[PDB]
């Protein structure tokens, strides 16, 4: 938390694996691995993309979040995320769009 | 530090007097063993220990209660979303602790571990405001008996009496304050069926225990020290197969009759003092006890003597509790002590707005009453009530006001944020009636009026700034009004004006702040609260003319700038937001009025010397007006080309805006909002409107004009209902004035004489008829076109009178040949209609002489 | 049962219209309810109405009233009935006009007295006259009656249409309630601003004789325009809680049953928050050169408090001898003083340990706010609470043996 | 009648004269101490001359019986107040007053 800051990075490569897990019958075998026998816990590094002091600052904005949430939208349909369109913001905007797919999944749940 | 304390969740509804948790209405965990409660304990894991900071978190839409441990998740979840949730915390023994909410300056590992990151919401982001936290007292106070209560069960009949008994077999000792007290002969009994401590209680009571007798007496000295032993004996009464009977009877000295038969006064006698007829009874399961010389009933109220016993609805019997909420009292003391020397100190004052209900006396501050919804709305009404006995002028009845409210408490009322808002539009309406109503009513009416001196100082006054309403060059008149500040022994209530000017101007500057700056506290638990009291009181206070100039220009720094305009509005809001506009559209236009006039003054020497350089004269003014097809004449269009006309325009630009969007709900709102449009667009034509109204007058006279002014002010405000003397006084000094001679033409342009009319209409629903009649006769005879301005009435005037009332309309009728011709036969039909009444006379020399 | 059925049927015949409709069907509806108002006022069927309530109050429970037991709702429906009749048309208050001393006399039925309150509210809202024509007489009833049931809302709304016609103010009516209810200062929620009372103990209790001296060192009589009060005082442990909210009298000290006090000037000790005119060596107020000196005593009562030990009377009686007794100084605003534990600046016989001697246990002297919910430290405000509260009392020993075996053992052991 | 009693002494001395200007705060609580007035809740000082009548017999009786800077409770009797008139709507008839008073200076 201090750091909003490549180790939140680090968990984003963990969230492409989420969307890895979102992505076959297979993943549903991993049930079947633990038939002889997660993703939320990374969902702080998304919080990482609203960023340190700014973050503070963000109660007030009711805070870059907000625009992130503009993807979200986007999510439900990737490259297409770069037409919304600070690159790096895009790639967070991306992160946040593979984890609202991520979140669609949730809606399974 | 570390403890059990239950912490969590908790809904509105809870009773205090519960322990917390096991309850329904609670979804908490503990410190000490770490475990939880809601309809029972449920284990849940880590206790904390001291300096562990706690956080917990709630999701309503999905139902969630997520305790944090310093960010850390370890619940009550699925809950039903009902009430609208309390954050609460809860004590135990001696455990201490230190709850915090909100400020993110003030956020620490409670919030950013986990607030601001998954999505909520600490309460500070809500408001700019301190939160104001309650709590239970451990003093019982009695409060009247919900149907079962625990399951005791109170019921009523009428020989006076009412029956008694929990119909569960429930534990224990029943406080039965009655609800009235006394004071400083009378009957009361007591029945009870299968130990008891029957009696009489002190106010200030507060002892819940199952012990008995516990509360002491009191003797004086005379520092010789000799014996002034008499001094105190009161602080109360109490006692201890078949039914019983022990009454009370008092006024004064006290008796106990047991069985019905005297055992003694084992208390006795007492100054001057309350005292509920309070029993202590220890339940004997079911069926337990009866209630009921004059009765009681006739000494506690107005009905005394009136004797025979009429049981009464606020006789109900509350049983004395424990614990309620009574208000944190945000702002409270200042206090600090020090050892060696043992000094303590506190200096700083600030008060609770307190009340108490002396029936039950309590220190009950008046935020206590934002939960006390019921009595806070008594309240409200309460003011309410005031409002209407002031009653529109009327000043007299309202010094007792003053002395029943205090104009420091008021001036609290324009302090506190925290005060639940309808009381404060009552109480910010008191100070709109106490005082400020007859100022609003001695210059709205002469606002309208645009009189102007010729003062030289009124001939500087122009148009264009070298527009804005800002200038403080009013001219007019308008008199000023006479307050009568309230002493208490032996006409105009009054205010430190100064003062409160400035009070309420940095209650705006304090109150448009908040919202321009956003927040959601709302002040007054809602935006209209939040304005609608004060902008009226700004606007109205406005009206009274007072505000330096300086102030008034806070109001448009604070309105255009060039804003509370910027902001979005409830309808109330901008209704009142309306009138102030309108305000400025008043003034504006007596700055319009005035620069004419002013330059009437300033042309007529350039005009008169032309006159005689080498009535009909003021036809030749007509001709001074044919210079529309002599340079002066130039220098008049060009003050034509001053006359033609940012503000009209921001009013369109705006006022539009909100005609638009917002949906104008509700009308007035639309009928002031569109008069404002109206009056913009064609300013000139509402000063066409204006002008008749309008009358340049002498300064050497105007003293006395300005006497005869507030005459105006005596029967425009006697307009509405002994005062009829006050009448006879005011028409009197009317006919005083030598201006009503000199100047009959302001007279004329008054109402004035229709006024009186009006006051005629009034009283022709009986001896205020003749001031009013020989007002009217002398005012015909003043001027010749004056008589035809009161000729216009005569159809009313005549019928009117079957009866001098028409003599007036002979005075109107008698000299013009002009008049002679205008009134329409029909007016002669109602005179000879009359003189057919002259069958049964003397009217008829008199309808005759109208004739004649 | 068929009057039952009536009277519902034609209270939800002239149902007013909602305030939710669009408001000219509204406007329609409410003229078709001024009509049909008319309709049944030239019928009489109001004075019909009039004529239930007379005869249905001719007793109050007679006829075998088990049959008749729908009473209390029955002559309840028509006043409601009545009130049906009266919220629109004008005429009806004109009739009205005459009858309303009857009105007021059924006032004071109590047996559905809310409703009749409506009746009385639907007459005086609407035509003025009928506000004229009340006077120096029955608005006193009102104002009893309002003393006889609660604290309705409607009361004073009635009062509140006393006052005024329809812009038009009627002034006696006016007058007439302020005497009547403004000088008696019950009825009505009476107010006003207080400054907080704050009260301050030193250390630790006390429960033979004891004593100590408190120097004031700082007062201002009128800072703030309430007078600041000084209480100075012994009070027991459970049965005093100076809440910030106050003491029952607008405030105070002395407040508590279970306390005792003196201080500021003219002497007069407090209890019960009352107040009672103690002399003094010229009555003087606690300004700094003066000293509270306090020797409460054990068993025996009064609290002989002293100016610079000059005697300020017997005082105190029949205490609730119970727990703990501790020193108290209520204040507030511009308050410094100085307690005088002990450097005393006088030296009473009266054979008290001096309280500075209090501290025996482990009881390090230090003022407390007494009991309190709060401390506000720089970290933040406290809440805090309940906390905890002599001569010791040891169990038995003496009853009890030792065994021949076990008794050789413990003489061994004894050596 | 009227029994003042003193609170505090202040010069000790001057007792007003007829015709002084006497300038004062006070307040004003029923018998049972209701409080119906202060001159602090003004702030401004109440002020009048004595001697010359316009005030309750009570208190410029009162007030004589009192010195400059004194501070007195005046408990005036309701026959030298109000009385059986009493305030009209403010005191009610035959109401004993008390009164803080808190003479700031004779003129």
């Amino acid at each position: 938390e201090e750091l909003f800051m490549v180790g939140e990075i680090f968990i984003y490569w963990s969230k492409s694996h989420n969307f890895k897990r979102e992505e076959n019958f297979v993943v549903q075998n991993e049930i079947n691995n633990m038939s002889f026998l997660m993703a939320k816990a990374g969902d702080a590094q998304s919080g990482g993309s609203d960023q340190t002091k700014k973050k503070r600052r963000g109660d007030r904005y009711s805070t870059l979040k907000k625009m992130l949430p503009i993807g979200l939208n986007m999510c439900a349909p990737k490259t297409r995320y770069a037409l919304k369109d600070v690159r790096e913001f895009l790639q967070n905007n991306l992160h946040l769009q593979g984890k609202v797919e991520g979140s669609p999944s949730l809606r399974w749940q | 530090t570390t403890g059990e304390m239950r912490v969590g969740w908790a809904r509105p509804e809870l009773r205090p007097d519960v322990e917390l948790g096991a309850d329904e209405l609670a979804y908490v965990f503990n410190g000490h063993r770490g475990q939880r409660w809601h309809l029972g304990s449920e284990p849940f894991g880590r206790p904390w220990q001291s300096g562990d900071v706690v956080g917990c978190m709630i999701d309503l839409t999905e139902n969630t209660i997520i305790f944090t441990l310093n960010g850390e998740v370890l619940a009550f979840r699925e809950i039903e979303i009902g009430d609208g949730f309390l954050p609460v915390c809860s004590l135990g023994p001696g455990q201490v602790g230190h709850l915090n909410l909100g400020q993110d300056v003030s956020s620490l590992r409670f919030f950013a571990i986990c607030g601001l990151q998954e999505g909520f919401e600490p309460f500070a982001i809500n408001m700019q405001r301190p939160v104001t936290t309650w709590f239970s007292k451990s003093l019982p106070q009695f409060e009247p008996v919900p149907p079962e209560h625990p399951h005791y069960e109170v019921a009523r009949m009428d020989l006076a009496h009412r029956t008694w008994g929990s119909q569960n077999s429930l534990v224990e000792m029943l406080f039965l304050r009655l609800s009235l007290p006394v004071q400083f002969t009378y009957y009361y009994s007591v029945r009870v069926f299968a130990c008891v401590w029957v009696g009489w209680v002190t106010p200030d009571y507060h002892q819940h225990d199952m012990n008995f007798d516990l509360s002491v007496t009191v003797t004086m000295g005379d520092e010789q020290g000799n014996v002034h032993s008499s001094l105190k004996c009161s602080n109360y009464m109490v006692w201890g197969s078949h039914t019983d009977l022990v009454i009370g009877c008092l006024v004064g000295l006290m008796t106990f009759t047991a069985n019905g038969k005297e055992s003694n006064t084992f208390f006795q006698v007492e100054p001057n003092t309350k005292l509920f007829p309070a029993v202590f009874v220890l339940p004997t399961h079911q069926n337990v006890i009866q209630f009921e010389a004059a009765m009681f009933l006739s000494e506690r109220k107005n009905p005394a003597p009136q004797c025979p016993p009429r049981l009464e609805v606020q006789m109900l019997m509350p049983v004395s509790w424990s614990r309620m909420p009574n208000h944190f009292l945000q702002v409270e003391t200042r206090r600090a002590g020090e050892r060696l020397g043992w000094a303590v100190q506190c200096q700083d004052p600030l008060t609770m707005m307190a009340l108490h209900i002396p029936e039950e006396n309590r220190c009950m501050d008046i935020l206590e009453l934002s939960e006390r919804l019921d009595l806070q709305r008594f309240h409200s009404h309460t003011l309410r009530l005031y409002r209407a006995v002031c009653a529109l002028g009327n000043n007299r009845v309202a010094h007792a006001l003053c002395s029943h409210v205090d104009q420091a408490q008021l001036l609290h009322a324009l302090e506190d944020a925290h005060l639940p808002g309808p009381l404060r539009a009552g109480y910010y309406d008191l100070l709109i009636s106490i005082h400020l109503e007859s100022a609003c009513r001695s210059r709205r009416s002469m606002l309208s009026e645009y009189i102007v001196p010729l003062t030289p100082e009124t001939r500087a006054i122009t148009l264009f700034p070298p527009g804005l309403p800002g200038v403080g060059v009013t001219t007019s008149l308008r008199p000023p009004h006479h307050f009568s500040p309230p002493c208490f022994v032996a006409l105009s209530p009054a205010i430190p004006l100064e003062a409160l000017r400035d009070k309420a101007l940095r209650m705006l500057g304090e109150a448009v702040r908040d919202g321009g700056q956003h927040a959601r506290d709302p002040v007054g638990g809602s935006v209209e609260f939040q304005f609608v009291p004060v902008l009226k009181l700004v606007s109205t206070l406005l009206v009274m003319g007072i505000f330096g100039d300086e102030d008034v220009k806070q109001i448009l720094k604070m309105i255009e700038p060039e804003g509370l305009l910027q902001m979005k509005l409830p309808e109330s809001v901008k209704l009142q937001m309306c009138n102030l506009l309108e305000y400025f559209c008043d003034q504006e236009l007596q700055h319009r009025v005035e620069s004419l006039a002013a330059f009437a003054e300033r042309y007529v020497d350039k005009l008169q010397a032309n006159q005689r350089s080498r009535d009909f004269h003021q036809d030749l003014l007509a001709h001074c007006g044919i210079q529309l097809e002599t340079s002066l004449s130039s220098r008049l269009r060009s003050l034509l080309e001053t006359v033609r006309l940012s503000l009209q325009e921001l009013v369109s630009h705006m006022v539009v805006r909100w005609a638009q969007e917002d949906y104008v709900q509700s009308p007035e709102l639309v009928r002031a909002m569109f008069s404002l449009l109206h009056r913009q667009y064609d300013g000139l034509g509402e000063l066409l409107r204006a002008l008749p109204r309008a009358y340049t007058i002498s300064p050497s006279s105007v003293e006395d004009t300005m006497s005869l002014l507030e005459c105006l002010g005596q029967i425009r405000s006697l307009l509405i209902v002994q005062e009829e003397n006050l009448m006879i006084q005011s028409i009197g000094n009317i006919m005083n004035n030598k201006v009503f001679y000199q100047h009959p033409n302001l007279m004329r342009a008054l109402g004035m004489h229709e006024t009186v009319m009006e006051v005629m209409v009034n009283v022709l629903g009986p001896k205020m008829v003749t001031s009013c009649c020989r007002f009217l006769c002398y005012f015909c005879r003043i001027s010749r076109q004056n008589q035809r301005s009161m000729f216009d009435h005569l159809s009313y005037l005549l019928e009117n009178s079957g009866i001098t009332p028409l003599d007036v309309a002979a005075a109107s009728v008698i000299d013009n040949n002009e008049l002679a011709l205008a009134l329409q036969e029909q007016d002669l039909e109602k005179v000879v209609s009359y003189l057919a009444g002259c069958g049964l006379p003397c009217g008829g020399e008199r309808y005759l002489d109208f004739l004649r | 049962e068929a009057v039952i059925l009536s009277l519902q049927d034609l209270i939800g015949y002239f149902e007013p219209p909602s305030e939710e409709l669009q408001h000219e069907e509204k406007q329609s509806k409410l003229r078709s309810l001024r009509n049909r108002q008319s309709l049944f006022q030239e019928e009489g069927m109001l004075s019909l109405v009039l004529n239930c309530i007379d005869r249905l109050n001719v007793y109050t429970t007679y006829a075998g009233e088990e049959a008749a037991e729908s009473w209390k709702e029955i002559v309840n429906l028509l006043y409601e009935l009545l009130a049906s009749l009266i919220r629109g048309n004008r005429a009806n208050c004109a009739l009205f006009s005459t009858n309303l001393d009857w009105v007021v006399s059924k006032l004071d039925r109590l047996e559905a007295s809310s409703g009749i309150l409506e009746v009385l509210y639907c007459v005086l809202i609407e035509s003025p006259e009928v506000l004229n024509i009340i006077q120096e007489n029955h608005i006193k009833s009102i104002i009893s009656l309002l003393d006889k049931h609660g604290r309705n809302h409607k009361v004073l709304d009635v009062l509140c249409s006393l006052c005024v016609c329809n812009g038009v103010a009627v002034r006696s009516n006016q007058d007439l309630i302020t005497e009547n209810l403004l000088p008696g200062r019950e009825l009505l929620l009476q107010t006003n601003l207080i400054n907080y009372v704050t009260s301050i103990r030193p250390n630790i209790f006390v429960g033979g004789k004891w004593y100590f001296e408190v120097m004031v060192d700082e007062v201002v009589p009128f800072l703030t325009a309430q007078a600041t009060h000084l209480r100075v005082g012994w009070a027991l442990t459970e049965g005093y809680s100076p809440y910030p909210g106050g003491g029952e009298g607008w405030g105070g000290n002395g407040v508590g049953d279970d306390l005792y006090s003196y201080g500021f000037d003219g002497l007069h000790l407090w209890t019960g928050h009352v107040a009672r005119p103690v002399t003094s060596p010229g009555q003087h107020l606690l300004a700094p050169e003066d000293v509270v000196s306090c020797c409460l005593d054990l068993s025996v009562p009064s609290i002989s408090f002293r100016i610079n030990g000059c005697p300020v009377q017997g005082v105190f009686e029949a205490f609730n001898l119970d727990g703990l007794f501790f020193p108290v100084v209520s204040f507030s605003a511009g308050v410094k003083v100085r307690f005088l534990l002990g450097e005393f600046k006088f030296l009473p016989p009266p054979g008290y340990a001096p309280c500075h001697e209090a501290v025996l246990p482990r009881e390090r002297l230090r003022l407390e706010p007494i009991k309190e919910y709060r401390r506000e430290g720089p970290r933040g405000p406290h809440l805090v609470g309940p906390s905890r509260c002599f001569v010791p009392c040891p169990v038995d020993t003496v009853q009890i043996v030792l065994p021949p075996h076990l008794e050789r053992i413990r003489e061994k052991l004894a050596e | 009648g009227v029994q003042v009693e003193t609170i505090s002494p202040g010069d000790g001395r001057t007792f007003p004269k007829r015709g002084q200007t006497c300038v004062v705060h006070y307040t004003g609580m029923l018998e049972d101490g209701k409080k119906f007035d202060s001159s602090r809740d003004r702030n401004k000082p109440f002020k009048f001359m004595l001697g010359k009548q316009e005030v309750i017999r009570g208190w410029e009786e009162g007030v004589a019986q009192m010195s400059v800077g004194q501070r007195a409770k005046l408990t005036i009797s309701p026959d030298y107040a109000y009385g059986a008139t009493g305030h009209p709507g403010i005191i009610p008839p035959h109401a004993t007053l008390v009164f803080d008073v808190e003479l700031l200076k004779l003129e």
